[PDB]
């Protein structure tokens, strides 16, 4: 079947504070201990596509890998076809293209009279024998920040059956992110996330999205 | 060289040596005879003693080499055809200010800079005894022949670098005798070769009877070469291992020796020696040599042969472009155009060569394809002559440099035919321990950072290379014994400001360009060599860091962060004093987590340095382009005012108060009217939490801060942000 | 008219400067009659108002702006230095002029400013 | 020679040899490679290679586009007779370094620049590396450098418009360029735009006076000697691993040295599309190096 490109678009809402975290020297500056990854020009928090891809992939390995794999080259053909496999001639690039997600509602918040788009969260640790506290500050992007989300699916050598299964995998992926967190200190309440206004659109070629859109709005 | 030529050299270097013996002796006898007689005491060479005796010119007759040495003596200084110590070069450099002078000393590796003072003008015989004996001693049992030459130079470099050419004259007061004699020899041989080529043997006619006619005659080439690709070659390491660090220091020293070996192999394919070579730089060099057809053909062919060698070994990574210009005595005090425009002909020949690099055939061959290579060298991405080394894959160059990193802590390096790292056409470079010298056969031997002449009669080179621990430990060493301090390691890159402008026209302002000579500029070059290749190591002492590249052009040092900032500051303030305020540095200082690769740090810290040059060029940039300050006020204001105040108050405060630093930071980044209110609120809140011992001092401080934050001029709050930062990094566990 | 974006903090500062100070204290400098403890329950309400101006819409919080005014006069009734503050700083007028979330948030910030400069220039 | 294809990115990675390097612009070969690869999955490879071997076919290095097109600094210019003012040395050398630092002129300024007027760079982007990790060892920790575009700076390319090309570029704008495209970088929004006369007037592929190349290009073995002798150029090295589904293993394609845009020559040359495949590889591996020029005076 013919070549086409479908764009999965949504707005990622932060349900709890998100921390991904600064490496870029600009964003590494120690004015706070544990900074968050930020877009250098706007100094706003950014959700790197690499984060989304990585997390969604390792989540989906728990479902779709028959055998648990040591290295990502050992992932199932169903994951490799979507995320890519560097050691397999067929899948050297997956069928998915992630995009860095950027803060959408900065203006909404500026209007509401929000000041910073990050909170500084104070935590501590209690020694189990001495009971003394060692305190800790770490940045989060504030909850109810929203980020414009875009993911591209390419239809090339798939049989319509195959694109259907791929769509199943993508919907499982997004739901699994919703029932997990975006990499942070997740166990301790950080990375909760929601996809709002989740929508598919054919941006190239012809494919018909009606039934997919239904299936996305219901899962 | 021919015997006649060897004798000329020694004559020219050794004339006006009487001045030293006689300054120590104080005899009422003229120096020509003091010198000449003393030379006769220690060796039998009539031609040599003759050039010492009659350098004065004294119509004894003959067409003696004396007649050469005489005219070269005159050209080697700005002057044409009661007592004071040597003058600072920076006296007549730039604006007129105080005049400073140099106490005469012998050069020691371990030593602080031999600063000029305004109170060393008066000449004293005392200072010379130390020197004259050390001279006479070392020349006592000394064969004056070809192979001895590069040792005598070093002797003159060691003892006479701060002895002035003339005790009573204001014109060349500041030109060291070492440089004057060196330059004299350069012109002596250059001249000799010119007349050899054009058949002229009546020296007494040409250089004496026609003296002023010859000064117009274009007998000289100023020649130069530039070795392109050095920084990108040294700092492009794509490995983050312990092992890969070895390659940095290695690569550095390698190419330093490449620029040297180019210099030496060139000077002896011609008939000359290192006295003909003005400077060896950041892969730059400038020579004075005869203007003949032989010499030009030897330059052209040499260059061809070298780029052949470079093509074979490094592909397009290293290239060397030569260039020359022709002149006659136009370095004697249109003088504006003339002195600048002799250097401009080579400069321009080199730029043209650098901008159209190869020929049809060598491009044809570079693009010949033909490989199918699955793997590449992990270090440099070369696919050329790969090897397995330590279960990784590297080129034979990178392998070679791994070997070199093992030979690197020796003093001596030899030039083998095939033993070691390729350094040139049928040459290689091998560091070897002293004992083993006898067991190897070698073209040439260098000794690194030794002023003492040795048994093995070696050419002396000077690299600044301080090392303390290894790069991969520097970041961890930044944490205190009490576990205090951010775990980062830093880089510094720093540069003299408008150095080009200084070398060419810094002596033009005072007088009106009468002080712009070649000699003056030579002496300038030595000042900066000395500062950057000898004295630099002392500024590094006792600090956890390594100086990887060092020169007036470029200084690169990596270490633990507090020590790198200390090193930069110590280096600069020494540099301002050394230069008497007439020249500045800019620097930038990078801050990175352990294991970031070399390429990355070098690149990002280079950007920071350019931001620093981005001010009016007197600045320093630390950790972000935003934190960029005139060096002067970073030192005076950030480092040892604001930061000392901050340190003092917060070393007293507990966790709860130390937290306010974060608020202060924020408020500094968000400077606006209302946040002045908030600033005041949390300032008085802090004052509240502060102990009553510091309550008075803190009152003063609090109101001072709000002063900085309220100034319509943003300078003080910028310095504030950066000092609070320094402090936080300084305490972090 | 009274409260402008350029205006408020400079006004707040001026008010804290013009405020009634205890000149009858030989021992004390300019020392304020006013004391943070007197304002606490008041500016707690201001802050709850600002905090809710984000999560709710203007009309929904009319009740709150009512109870603010009341408390203000009540405290100005019960404490002399309070009445002095809300006099010199035109506070009650400033409430009257709030039609708008923009205006409201500006008033909350105005209180913040007043208090900051109060503590700064000698406080509770 | 027809239209400005203006790609506008927010995030891109154009590696200059390492994943922790990145560039403002990319060259003709990169987007040609990318076009080839898009044609191949669309079905239409054979047809695209058809178009590419037409003399009419035109591709240029990407350049900054900021409220109008930019061009490369003409290498070799200004000449000595236009550059030597009477000012002191410190100034001459500051502005000489300012002239070396310069990358791209706006079109408006190119004739000025040649006639001796000074210009400095503008901020078209900020590049920074970020470190990412894989949570399975301390043995995966790496840095990727991204070019982040600022000041309404797009990149553009001059190409000869055709129905097929237009289709391939529209598709590419969801595939991304350079980059770790899978992982977030490279996507763009395309705008095909008429080419200002002020520029199109000065484009040729044959011309026997002085020209600056707009494409990183390699002359045909026959034209090479001439373009190097009377030329002024910087040689750049094209290198990398051939992307392909042919084989699991990765082979370095053949290193190729080309003349950079805009090197300048006394006259136009014919260029090549080079096959740089590893020796005995299943399929051709194409490096596009065919110049479009800009005339001088
Ligand atoms: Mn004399
Ligand atoms: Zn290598």
């Amino acid at each position: 079947m013919t070549f086409a490109k479908i764009k999965f678009s949504a707005q990622i809402r932060l349900e709890t504070g998100l921390h991904i975290g600064g490496s870029d020297a600009f964003a590494a500056i120690g004015a706070i201990d544990s900074p968050v990854i930020k877009d250098p020009i706007t100094n706003l928090p950014i959700i790197p596509g690499s984060s989304l891809k990585g997390k969604m992939r390792t989540l989906l390995a728990k479902v779709y890998n028959e055998k648990v794999a040591e290295k990502p080259s050992d992932d199932s053909d169903i994951l490799s076809r979507l995320f890519g496999n560097s050691k397999d001639k067929r899948f050297k690039m997956g069928r998915l293209i992630f995009r860095d997600a950027f803060l959408s509602n900065a203006d909404e918040l500026d209007s509401l009279g929000v000041r910073s788009y990050t909170e500084v969260k104070f935590e501590n640790t209690i020694d189990r024998i001495t009971a003394e506290a060692n305190p800790r500050q770490i940045e989060r992007a504030i909850r109810n920040s929203t980020f414009d989300f875009e993911l591209i699916y390419e239809i090339t050598d798939e049989n319509e059956n195959q694109v259907e299964e791929d769509f199943k995998v993508i919907r499982d992926g997004l739901k699994l992110l919703e029932l997990d967190y975006l990499g942070g200190s997740g166990s301790r309440g950080y990375g909760k996330v929601a996809f709002e206004n989740l929508k598919a659109t054919t941006v190239f070629g012809n494919y018909d999205v009606k039934t997919l859109n239904e299936l996305l709005t219901a899962e | 060289m021919k015997k006649e030529k060897i004798d000329l050299f020694y004559g020219a270097l050794l004339h006006d040596i009487g001045k030293v013996i006689q300054r120590a002796t104080g005899e009422r006898k003229k120096h020509a005879l003091v010198g000449a007689d003393w030379f006769d005491e220690i060796a039998d060479n009539q031609v040599i003693s003759d050039q010492i005796r009659y350098h004065m010119a004294d119509k004894l007759g003959n067409d003696h080499l004396a007649y050469i040495t005489y005219i070269a003596d005159n050209i080697a200084s700005g002057v044409d055809r009661t007592y004071t110590n040597q003058a600072d070069i920076f006296n007549v450099f730039g604006a007129q200010t105080d005049k400073r002078y140099f106490k005469p000393t012998v050069l020691n590796l371990k030593s602080k800079p031999n600063f000029a003072s305004a109170t060393y003008e008066p000449f004293s015989k005392g200072d010379y005894a130390a020197i004259a004996t050390r001279i006479k001693n070392e020349l006592a049992e000394f064969e004056f022949n070809q192979v001895q030459i590069d040792s005598l130079l070093n002797l003159f470099e060691a003892t006479l670098s701060f002895v002035p050419s003339s005790t009573n004259t204001k014109e060349i007061a500041d030109i060291s005798l070492a440089d004057h004699s060196r330059l004299t020899a350069a012109f002596a041989l250059a001249i000799y070769d010119y007349l050899e080529d054009k058949g002229r043997h009546n020296y007494k006619e040409d250089l004496f009877t026609k003296v002023s006619a010859f000064y117009e005659e274009e007998a000289f080439l100023l020649a130069s070469f530039d070795l392109s690709g050095i920084q990108d070659f040294i700092y492009n390491i794509n490995i983050a291992t312990n092992g890969a660090a070895k390659q940095l220091k290695a690569r550095s020293l390698y190419l330093d020796f490449m620029s040297e070996y180019i210099a030496d192999s060139l000077l002896d394919k011609l008939g000359l020696n290192r006295a003909n070579m003005l400077y060896v730089g950041g892969g730059h060099a400038y020579f004075v040599l005869a203007n003949t057809e032989k010499t030009v053909e030897t330059l052209v062919q040499f260059e061809k042969d070298f780029n052949q060698f470079l093509l074979a070994n490094f592909q397009t990574r290293l290239y060397v472009a030569f260039g020359w210009g022709s002149f006659a005595a136009k370095d004697i005090m249109n003088s504006p155009e003339s002195y600048r425009q002799v250097y401009q002909k080579a400069s321009r020949m080199i730029s043209k060569k650098k901008i159209s690099r190869y020929d049809y055939q060598t491009l044809m061959l570079l693009n010949r394809g033909g490989k199918s290579s699955e793997r590449e060298c992990e270090i440099c991405h070369s696919v050329e002559n790969l090897v397995s080394y330590h279960d990784q894959k590297v080129c034979d160059i990178c392998r070679g440099l791994y070997q070199f990193s093992k030979e690197i802590a020796h003093d001596h390096f030899i030039i083998t035919e095939n033993e070691g790292l390729p350094i040139g056409p049928n040459a290689c470079l091998k560091g070897v321990a002293f004992e083993k010298l006898s067991q190897e056969a070698f073209s040439r031997v260098y000794v690194k950072n030794d002023y003492k002449a040795g048994t093995v009669k070696a050419t002396h080179v000077f690299v600044g290379d301080y090392q303390c621990d290894e790069i991969y430990n520097y970041a961890a060493l930044s944490k205190n014994e009490n576990g205090l301090g951010i775990k980062r390691l830093a880089v510094v890159r720093l540069d003299v400001d408008d150095l080009g402008a200084a070398f060419m026209a810094g002596f033009s302002q005072q007088g009106n360009g009468q002080y712009s000579t070649l000699s003056r500029s030579a002496t300038f070059s030595r000042s900066m060599s000395l500062f950057f290749k000898v004295y630099i190591n002392q500024f590094a002492s006792d600090k956890k860091l390594s100086i990887i590249y060092a020169g007036g052009d470029d200084v690169f040092a990596i270490g633990s962060w507090q020590d790198i900032i200390a090193f930069t500051v110590e280096l600069r303030e020494n540099f301002i004093k050394w230069t008497n305020g007439k020249l500045t540095l800019s620097a930038g200082i990078g801050l990175f987590a352990d294991k970031t690769p070399i390429s990355l740090m070098a690149h990002q810290t280079g950007e920071l340095e350019e931001a620093a040059k981005g001010n009016e060029k007197d600045s320093i940039s630390l950790f972000s382009s935003d934190y960029t300050f005139k060096f002067d006020r970073f030192i005076t204001n950030v480092y040892d005012d604001k930061l000392e105040q901050i340190r003092y108050f917060f070393n007293h405060q507990d966790e709860r108060g130390k937290n306010f630093i974060y608020k202060l930071i924020e408020l500094l980044r968000n400077h606006d009217r209302m946040n002045m209110a908030r600033l005041a609120y949390y300032l008085t809140r802090l004052e509240e939490l502060t102990r009553e011992t510091d309550r008075d001092k803190f009152k003063t401080f609090k109101n001072l801060f709000y002063s900085w934050y309220t100034n319509k001029n943003d300078k003080d709050r910028k310095e504030a942000e950066l000092a609070l930062l320094l402090y936080i990094y300084e305490i972090r566990k | 008219t009274i409260l402008t974006d350029e205006n408020y903090v400079d006004i707040a500062e001026k008010a804290i400067l013009k405020l009634e100070r205890n000149t009858r204290n030989r021992k004390n400098p300019d020392a304020f009659f006013l004391t943070t403890s007197k304002l606490r329950n008041l500016l707690s309400l201001t802050s709850t108002l600002f905090d809710e101006s984000k999560v709710k819409e203007y009309d929904a919080l009319l009740d709150r702006i009512a109870y603010l005014r009341v408390q203000f006069v009540y405290q100005a009734g019960r404490e002399i230095a309070v009445k002095d503050l809300i006099e010199k700083a035109q506070i009650l007028e400033a409430l009257k002029e709030i039609k708008d979330r923009e205006t409201l948030q500006r008033f909350c910030r105005y209180m913040e400013a007043l208090v900051a400069y109060f503590k700064f220039y000698g406080g509770k | 020679t027809y239209k400005l294809y203006i790609m506008t990115f927010q995030n891109a990675h154009f590696g200059s040899g390492t994943l922790d390097s990145s560039k403002l612009t990319f060259s003709a070969d990169r987007i040609f490679s990318a076009l080839v690869l898009e044609a191949l999955k669309m079905g239409k490879l054979d047809a695209f290679l058809a178009e590419a071997n037409q003399d009419k076919f035109t591709l240029t290095d990407a350049f900054p586009f900021q409220f109008g097109p930019f061009l490369p600094k003409p290498i070799g210019y200004p000449k000595h007779d236009q550059i030597d003012q009477s000012v002191d040395v410190k100034e001459v050398r500051r502005q000489a370094k300012l002239s070396k630092k310069l990358q791209f002129l706006a079109l408006e300024n190119v004739d000025d620049y040649l006639n001796g007027e000074l210009f400095e760079n503008e901020e078209h982007a900020v590049i920074d590396t970020v470190t990412k990790n894989q949570p399975h060892k301390d043995d995966n920790l790496y840095q990727v450098a991204t070019t982040r575009f600022s000041n309404d700076t797009s990149l553009y390319v001059i190409a000869n418009e055709s129905d097929l090309l237009n289709e391939l570029m529209s598709s590419l704008q969801y595939s991304g360029l350079g980059g770790k495209r899978s992982s977030g970088f490279g996507r763009f929004e395309l705008d095909i735009q008429n080419i200002p006369l002020e520029l199109s007037d000065r484009l040729t592929k044959n011309h026997s006076d002085k020209v600056m190349s707009l494409t990183t290009a390699l002359p045909v073995d026959a034209d090479l000697e001439e373009a190097m002798e009377d030329g002024h150029y910087l040689l750049t090295k094209s290198s990398g691993f051939a992307f392909s589904h042919a084989t699991n293993e990765n082979y370095r394609k053949q290193d190729l040295y080309k003349f950079a845009s805009g090197s300048t020559f006394s006259k136009t040359f014919e260029g090549q599309i080079v096959d740089v495949r590893p020796l005995d590889f299943p399929h051709a591996v194409l490096n596009y190096a065919k110049p479009l020029f800009f005339k001088l005076e």
